[PDB]
């Protein structure tokens, strides 16, 4: 319960930060 | 289909990103298809549907 | 009752409790009650 927690709320971050940088062509 | 969508009704953090993606796609393909009718609805009035684009002299 | 450990414990609650419809029954002085609205919410931690 926190361990996954955590891990669910980084990958939700991460996904936010993909989301609001779009850093499409750094991906290199 | 079931995996996703049981842990997305049980964990907000997976619900969260859930919310995240649809509006990354939904935007996108909302601007996609907004531009498409806009290109369909002014055919030839473009910068580059110009004839003589390119012969200044 | 020996099979009944933390996990299955978990599981029932997750069938039983999490996000599930609640019904309430109040006599007496009970407007600083919450509303059915406020104890619906509490059936679930979006913390997790």
């Amino acid at each position: 319960i926190d361990i996954q927690a955590a891990a669910g709320w980084g990958i939700a971050a991460a996904a936010g930060a993909i989301w609001v940088v779009q850093p499409f062509g750094w991906i290199k | 289909f079931e995996g996703f969508y049981k842990l997305i009704m049980r964990r907000n953090s997976v619900y969260v990103t859930f919310i995240i993606a649809g509006a990354f796609f939904g935007e996108r393909a909302v601007d996609y298809g907004v531009h498409k009718l806009w290109e369909r609805n002014n055919v030839g009035k473009r910068y580059e549907d110009i004839s003589v684009l390119g012969q200044r002299p | 009752i020996d099979a009944v450990d933390a996990s299955t414990v978990k599981r029932v609650a997750n069938k039983y409790i999490y996000d599930k419809d609640i019904a309430i029954s109040a006599i007496g002085p009970i407007q600083d009650l919450p509303d059915y609205n406020k104890f619906r919410r509490r059936t679930y931690w979006n913390r997790y």
